RNA sequence: GUAGGGGAGCGUUCAGUCCGCGGAGAAGCCAUACCGGAAGGAGUGGUGGAGCCGACUGAAGUGCGGAUGCCGGCAUGAGUAACGAUAAAAGAAGUGAGAAUCUUCUUCGCCGUAAGGACAAGGGUUCCUGGGGAAGGGUCGUCCGCCCAGGGAAAGUCGG
RNA sequence: GCGAGAGCUAACUUCCGUAGCCGAGAGGGAAACAACCCAGACCAUCAGCUAAGGUCCCUAAAUGAUCGCUCAGUGGUUAA
RNA sequence: AAAGGUGAAAAGAACCCCGGGAGGGGAGUGAAAGAGAACCUGAAACCGUGGACUUACAAGCAGUCAUGGCACCUUAUGCG
RNA sequence: GGUCAAGAUAGUAAGGGUCCACGGUGGAUGCCCUGGCGCUGGAGCCGAUGAAGGACGCGAUUACCUGCGAAAAGCCCCGA
């Protein structure tokens, strides 16, 4: 049947994107937290 | 508890298209190597067919033309192969068993004219 | 004698008639079955039964039966007309593992075993009693 | 759904496997190329079976 | 500081294991099963040890009355006449005396007869 | 003699002190018919290749069969069930250490509003060439969408 | 088991009172059998006396003694 | 997430042999190859090979006791 | 000592069991340190002369890290 995951380049990017994750500061929270947590890389490279 | 003439390895249609095909090839090559089984089965099927060719009339030729779909194989059996067995009470075909195989471990054999 | 340290350097410790095939991807249990008929018989006979025995396992057992006779003849200066299988046996081995599967309890029951060698061997020797 | 109740023993399993012994081919010396081959078959070595058949 | 269980459990288990010999299958091989077998083994050991004395009691009697019945007495009669003579505290193991030594037990039978009537 | 209270003790790690042992072999590991009231501890033998008993005191991450307990390894079922659509194959020929499975030929059967073709989205060298045969391939493999190397992608007008 | 209530003067019932045992009690007996009968296991022994129970063969020990009863296998399925 | 160890020193194994290989057997180095790169020790489960005594009318928690047979003699001719 | 009869009695292991011997599997245990842990003490802010953190590059051969930065595994001055 049809699965949960339907890969989209301009979606995976338009949300989750470093840009997107910087758009809000709960996002940038996720950012720097992710940084200190070891190097856990943000979606533009993922 | 079947007591019956035929053996099939497969479906009703294929048993034919096979026995036809292998008969065609034996006539074309003069000996071929196949599984001991397919050989064993092919043996009388091809023999009755040599007899259809013996006797030499267009009727006969056109009967043989039913199981032999290649004009050259039928011409060979008709003009070359049939006559050559003449004084022959019938039944030239013979079964030699070569030996086992690698992939499926199946004992194979030569059917020769 | 002296002490153990000296016993180690006074003797090199050879292996007559011995050769072994490590890590052959096959099942020990399976290979055992071939190897059993070979055992204790005339090494030539052994090569013949090995020629005509229908298990695929028989092949790397044959490849080995020679290599041990080979060692026996060349390395040990033995006499091939007195040659026979003194012993052979199958010891298992390092069961093969790939990178995957790794997952708890999700479509998780499957083989991925690809069992170990059995290691082969076959020590060869000379008849004795004749 | 009909599962087994206990691990079967070393002795019971080795007992069941009692019958699995391979039956070693009875071979025979080829009368022509004198190498060991099998009954009612062509000698793989020489190719000779009553006179000579396969190209060896 | 931390003291792991290292080299302790193993010696212990081998000690347990080693009692097991003609012990059949996992009884002689796996630990827990072995040790466990050695609990019931404890029971039978001690209890049947106290018992073996009952067993030999039985045997000797079973012999003595046999010799007796052979000579015309029985255990009831023979031991009765024996005790009836303050003479024989013979008692213990008298069996073998009856088994190996025919004429001796004949003399004891005759004697125990005197001590009756 | 069960919960429960009381007494003596055995063993393991670290620590201070004492006696010491070790390449003519330490700890650990393996076998053992001896000692001790038990936890236990010796003797000799076999492995091992650096360290380590014993006594006295002190401090504990200090003693496992269970907890559908945790990690790991290895059994049972057992050479069992399965090998993923009932669109079938067959012979010759070639190569090769080895071919039912790769190559070619000749046939045969199957789709044919598709099981043909062209794009999008997504994937990312999977394309081609030349090699390879451990694993991946539900068998095999000389083969591949697998492994190695080298090449290949061209826009004023097509889409942005 | 004894003395009651419930209950059907039923229940391997239920609720009290009273002894004893099991519980936490091994050993002998009652085929087997927590409680019943006999008896409370510190350790050893190929020594002896007994308890309850037993003494035809399966297992130790009178196929004992005297006077009777029963002929039914009662013994070894209850009554009007 | 799991994750470690040749050797003092690469001296890391020319060369020969079986094989496509893998793998092994010699040689050589080394104190040691009873270290050889699935390279410290290497326990237990678990799989085999050889030997000893044994088992194909026997009802079984795998033991415990008692006697006999066979075999073995390094805490060890018996106390086994 | 030969054939009738009546008796008793061994051995064979398809496969199993226990012990022993020798391997294999595995990676416990002992040894070790290339890694951690917190005590005490030290030190303590960086960024519009561009931070923290990265992207892509740099090397004869470069895939990972390291180091850098179109002057790129570096450049110049001083000290050892
Ligand atoms: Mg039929
Ligand atoms: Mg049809
Ligand atoms: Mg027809
Ligand atoms: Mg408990
Ligand atoms: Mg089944
Ligand atoms: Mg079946
Ligand atoms: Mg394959
Ligand atoms: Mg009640
Ligand atoms: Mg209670
Ligand atoms: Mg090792
Ligand atoms: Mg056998």
């Amino acid at each position: 049947m049809k699965r949960t995951y339907q890969p989209n380049n301009r979606k995976r990017a338009k949300t989750h994107g470093f840009r997107a994750r910087m758009k809000t500061k709960s996002g940038r929270n996720i950012l720097a937290r992710r940084r200190a947590k070891g190097r856990h890389q943000l979606t533009v490279s993922d | 508890h079947g007591k019956a003439g035929r053996k099939l390895n497969r479906n009703s249609s294929a048993r034919v298209a096979l026995a036809r095909a292998q008969a065609t090839a034996l006539l074309r090559e003069g000996r071929i190597q196949t599984t001991l089984t397919k050989a064993k089965e092919l043996r009388p099927f091809v023999e009755q067919l040599i007899t259809t060719a013996k006797g030499g009339d267009l009727h006969s030729r056109r009967l043989v033309a039913q199981d032999i779909h290649d004009k050259d194989v039928v011409r060979k059996v008709m003009d070359e192969v049939a006559p050559k067995y003449a004084e022959r009470p019938g039944g030239y075909t013979r079964i030699l068993r070569v030996g086992t195989r690698r992939g499926d471990g199946v004992t194979m054999a030569l059917i020769e004219l | 004698f002296r002490n153990k340290k000296q016993r180690k350097q006074q003797v090199k410790l050879r292996k007559p008639g011995f050769a072994v095939a490590k890590y052959v991807r096959m099942s020990p249990r399976k290979v055992r079955l071939v190897v059993d008929v070979i055992r204790g018989k005339s090494v030539q006979d052994a090569e013949d039964l090995l020629r005509f025995i229908p298990r695929s396992a028989s092949e790397p057992v044959a490849k080995v039966l020679n290599s041990a006779k080979a060692n026996a003849l060349h390395n040990d200066e033995m006499l091939e007309d007195r040659l026979f299988v003194k012993e052979a046996y199958v010891d298992a081995g390092p069961t093969l593992k790939r990178l995957i599967p790794r997952v708890p309890r999700a479509r998780g029951s499957a083989n991925i075993i690809k069992k170990r060698t059995s290691h082969i061997t076959i020590i060869v020797a000379e008849k004795g009693n004749k | 759904h009909p599962v087994p109740k206990k691990k079967t023993s070393k002795s019971k399993r080795d007992m069941r496997r009692s019958h699995h012994a391979l039956t070693a081919p009875n071979l025979t010396e080829c009368p022509q190329c004198h190498g060991k081959k099998l009954s009612h078959h062509i000698c793989p070595n020489c190719g000779y079976y009553d006179g000579r058949q396969v190209l060896a | 500081p931390r003291a792991k269980t290292g080299i302790v459990r193993r010696r212990r288990h081998k000690k347990v294991l080693k009692r097991a010999k003609g012990f059949w299958g996992s009884r002689s091989k796996q630990y827990r099963n072995a040790f466990q077998t050695l609990l019931n083994a404890a029971t039978y050991e001690y209890r049947d040890r106290r018992n073996k004395k009952r067993d030999f009691r039985r045997l000797w009697i079973q012999r003595i009355n046999a010799g007796a019945r052979l000579h015309g007495m029985n255990y009831s009669t023979f031991i009765n006449g024996l005790k009836r003579a303050n003479i024989d505290l013979n008692r213990k193991v008298l069996a073998d005396i009856a088994a190996r030594e025919p004429e001796a037990f004949k003399a004891l039978v005759d004697a125990s007869r005197n001590a009756r009537q």
